[PDB]
């Protein structure tokens, strides 16, 4: 809910630096990602409404234990607000922040073999709005410059002309580009009636939209009560035990 | 010998007249005596000694 | 002694009906004590959308 | 030997694994409480010929003041409840309700989400296995009251083995004519009309004579922990409404006549002790579903 | 070829046409509401240690105060409710209660006689016909759970046709042994224990192998629109009470075991929609009757 | 001649003879009233955020205050209620509860009623005997809905005698195929599907043709005087709980599936008029046991 309200590249990057990977992942099994299902939308139809599940719905789904699974969960969190279920990630990765997973080499994750075309297909980029595509391209560009695969990012953009039109105009190394960026990446925001939408993505997105006004006021006190005497998880000092399976 | 008694007063009742009617009238009096007829919050966290 | 929510629980020797009547009245009034944020939400539902 | 089993105990489909945490149990409990208030407000509205009691209850339920041009279906809470009911029934049902919605709807009232306050008695009789020799014929018919018809054709009396499982608490057997029943490796008592058995005690052998068919009627009672708001009359009515509306039309699932059979069939699975908890939650949701549709009718 | 049918579905008798209008519907709603207060007045009397709550409840229901030398009967409303129930069951029953008396009793409490603001589930399984070929025996037993016993003494497998009507919403079939069932002009699937089917789909063919008998248990669910004050448990008890008291004792009518069978049998008549509305109003009247007579036995 | 009887009608065991006086009857009514307030209070406490209604309800019921560490046994009222239920079932039960303790518990509340104020309808069908000739075979299965399957393999039509006793009010007979039934030494009518009979009319003869078997389904209704607070749904569930908790495990006793079967079996016996009085008291005790246990599981 907080990641969706960020409307600037500066605010989105600042949030990712503060947020650990734990809130990008989820601990709920969910269902299989791609599946033709019939859902009940009684506000419109007596019959069951056909739809296809995906990873863009704000609902947890099963993900494999690999770098592709971790990347998909991070992007889904940015573009949808809810991550995926990757089993037993490990303490060392969960304590790192999202941006360091995307842009730093000390995390212990190899991302040199990522295929951008396959990730977009798996994330169903076709059923994404303008804001979501921009956020996905921000994550792709950060990974591309981290591993030196800047050429592959350009090849992917050239193959997808519509994405090339709305691509972000920032260079990850430079800071002048981030300061002067003028993109609008906000998905949720204060304005809508308490009604139901037909699609799973549209219904879940509207649920975030209607709950943002209430979340703006109620989160302050309830949060502060939780970590009144709690040590911050992000970059927590430890004995640096091990990283298993990566 | 010793004992503990709860003193809530003496409220006589007439046999011929309706008991629910008398109980309702006595209920208004009892609520006023206990001070619970009007909205209130108990503030009894300060009366202690260490 | 303090409770989980921050309230103060007083344990005293008292009568049975005095405890029952007083504590029941507390529950009834507390049913209508709500947070300000919840009150604002109730108000907003009874006014036009603007 | 021949094997006979009750139809409703054959291959119970897996149940949902989502919406079973404490937050989701609170959401179902909140829905059931608010659905009940809706039906009481509907009676008060009819009696007083005013929409004030209904508007107040619908606003508390749907968080949206009713409008003439639109259609009243329960709002977002109804959408979440209906789709959550589907998820409990089968694993193949999708999980589409986000958890920001569940937490938001769980806060509309204060209720204890514990589902183990009280108990309930379910009457479905489980006959897992009836074993008969080659000369005999055995037929099992019924769910609430199982009727077992046995006919012996061979020369001598036959022994029939009854297996009632290990979950049912008590089982009462009645015969059209007096019959002989005993345990494994136990003397046969004199012929009686009715027997009371403990299914945990062991397999039971029935001596079947060669003369005339013997019909044994079985009735069982089992105890399953349920919340204090559980009401069997409402849950059963909610079950049929869900089946009629098509909420249970998922691929590769089994269909049951009543909620009695559904919960008992799921209990007798390999991991039934964990499946019953989900079914109880589905039962409370169905009771909330029943009260909600009866208050808001759609033809 | 033989055909078999459910016993309770045979020859539904015509129902009454009086006491269906708005004023009469509100009389039944008032009678149900006031009779309910009569039962609850007993619990109030226990708590209040006095008979005043009961006296108030009976005075409103009967327009007369209770007496100790008289057996409490209910007065005009009890007489009106009893006679109105008789008219509902048969068209041969007289309509004795005047309209003016109905309007006066309908003004006692504020209600709306809307009988279409809710629904109920009725569990009577309708088997209109079962068509079987020669050398095949078919027996239909039961009304709430219908058991069909099928025996094939012939040389080969037989095809038996089921017709569940066009009214029931769902029917679930559970067999003693796995069997094959399919719609007309459809291929047969693998043998399964349970089938869920919509009667509107069409006649169903079940394959009967030669050997031991096959028994199929049928459970059906039907949705009928009823008033919000409807309670199936009270209606069912009222049906048995009225039958015992002889309110249904009239020439040239049929007798049913339960109200579930009565309403479904009438719904499957030549024009069953005309009789469903009257049957539901009879249900509310019976629910009022059960409460009134249990509080005031006679 | 062959004789076939219902299973549940065979050998009703003697019912206990203690705790049936006016004072003991008052105790059961008070226990039922206090238990109902307990379960209603428990629901309100769960609905609300505070536990006041349950604390008062349990204090009145158990004569002590609830504790978070000790278990909620229900007090001496729960102990007395459990033991009297044991005594009511069989005459061989101990019945060692002092009468002074019963009177003390009966003074907690006062009840404005008795055990004969109202009535209830019981649906078990009594089939005392079915008499058949040498060649025919008759099987009776069922208690809520009796199903009598008769098959004729002789030369010609046979006559089957039905005895429904003299206690039941009305019995409804339905058949798989139309059949003829008439009273003893009376002409037979044309074949019909459903018959309505008064068991006191006399033994009934049924014409059984040679050929396919005939199955007759019987439903009966009996009226028994009960207190106004009687509820069959609560009594039936209380009956199952008592059996599961082992309150009925006594030597030389009979076991029944439902309380409806138990009360009809006792009524259809010599001195059955005196037995139903104790069975009704036991039924109301089971109502209190159900409500008390569902609020305080152990």
């Amino acid at each position: 809910m907080d990641v969706l309200s960020k409307g600037s590249l500066k605010e989105l990057l600042a949030h990712l630096e503060k947020t650990p990977l734990e809130e990008a992942i989820s601990y709920r099994i969910g269902t299989v990602p791609y599946q033709n299902v019939l859902i009940s939308r009684n506000e419109y139809y007596n019959q069951l409404y056909p739809d296809t599940t995906s990873l863009i719905d704000g609902v947890s789904r099963e993900g494999q234990r690999n770098v592709n699974g971790l990347i998909m969960s991070i992007i889904s969190y940015v573009v949808s607000g809810s991550g995926h279920y990757i089993p037993n990630i490990g303490f060392m990765l969960l304590r790192r922040s999202i941006l360091d997973i995307l842009t730093k080499h000390d995390t212990g994750l190899v991302t040199n073999n990522l295929n951008y075309g396959i990730i977009a297909r798996n994330l169903t980029v076709s059923k994404m709005n303008c804001e979501q595509r921009k956020r996905m391209l921000i994550c792709f560009k950060l990974l591309a410059y981290k591993d030196g695969n800047q050429n592959d990012y350009e090849i992917y953009l050239n193959q997808n002309i519509p994405l090339k039109q709305i691509a972000p105009n920032f260079i990850p190394g430079d800071m002048r580009t981030v300061i002067h960026n003028q993109d609008q990446l906000a998905i949720v925001g204060i304005p809508l009636t308490q009604s139901t939408e037909l699609s799973i993505r549209d219904d879940n997105a509207k649920s975030y939209k209607l709950g943002y006004v209430d979340w703006y006021n109620s989160n302050s006190f309830l949060r502060e009560r939780s970590e009144f005497n709690l040590i911050r998880l992000k970059d927590r000092d430890t004995k640096y035990g091990k990283l298993n399976g990566w | 010998h010793a004992l503990i008694k709860e003193d809530l007063g003496q409220w006589p009742v007439e046999t011929g007249i309706s008991l629910v009617n008398q109980a309702g009238v006595f209920a208004v009096q009892l609520a006023n005596k206990l001070g619970i007829d009007k909205p209130f919050v108990l503030d009894a966290g300060s009366n202690y000694f260490t | 002694y303090p409770d989980a929510d921050g309230n103060d629980v007083s344990i005293i020797f008292s009568g049975a009906m005095s405890h029952a009547i007083f504590t029941y009245a507390q529950s009834q009034w507390n049913k209508n004590i709500i947070k300000l944020d919840d009150y604002i939400r109730e108000i907003t539902l009874t006014v036009p959308k603007q | 030997a021949n094997r006979a089993t009750s139809a409703f105990l054959d291959n119970p489909h897996p149940v949902g694994v989502n919406y079973v945490d404490e937050g989701s149990r609170q959401f179902v409990a909140v829905a059931e409480l608010l659905a009940s208030k809706l039906i009481d407000s509907s009676r008060e509205s009819d009696e007083s010929n005013s929409d004030v009691p209904f508007v107040q209850a619908y606003s508390k339920f749907a968080d949206d003041n009713p409008r003439h041009l639109r259609v009243k279906t329960g709002g977002k809470m109804a959408n979440a409840l209906t789709n959550v009911i589907r998820s409990y029934y089968s694993i193949n049902a999708p999980a589409i309700v986000p958890q920001v919605e569940i937490d938001r709807l769980a806060s509309k009232a204060t209720v204890s989400g514990d589902m183990y306050n009280s108990y309930a008695i379910f009457n479905s009789v489980p006959i897992v296995e009836v074993l008969s020799p080659a000369r005999t014929t055995v037929s099992i018919v019924g769910s609430d009251r199982a009727d077992v018809t046995m006919l012996n054709t061979g020369a001598g009396a036959a022994n029939i083995t009854f297996n009632f499982g290990q979950i049912a608490e008590t089982v009462i057997l009645k015969g059209s004519v007096p019959f002989q029943l005993a345990r494994l490796n136990q003397p046969m008592p004199a012929a009686r009309f009715t027997y009371k058995l403990r299914p945990l005690d062991g397999p039971f052998i029935v001596v079947l004579p060669v003369g005339n068919p013997l019909v044994i009627s079985a009735t069982a009672a089992t105890r399953i922990q349920v919340p204090l708001a559980f009401n069997k009359a409402l849950v059963e009515s909610g079950f049929q409404t869900a089946m009629n509306d098509g909420l249970f039309d998922i691929q590769n699932v089994n269909y049951y006549s009543s909620f009695d059979e559904f919960i008992i069939s799921q209990y007798h699975a390999q991991d039934g002790i964990n499946r019953v908890s989900t079914c109880v939650i589905l039962g409370l949701a169905l009771q909330a579903y029943d009260q909600m549709r009866r208050a808001l009718p759609v033809r």
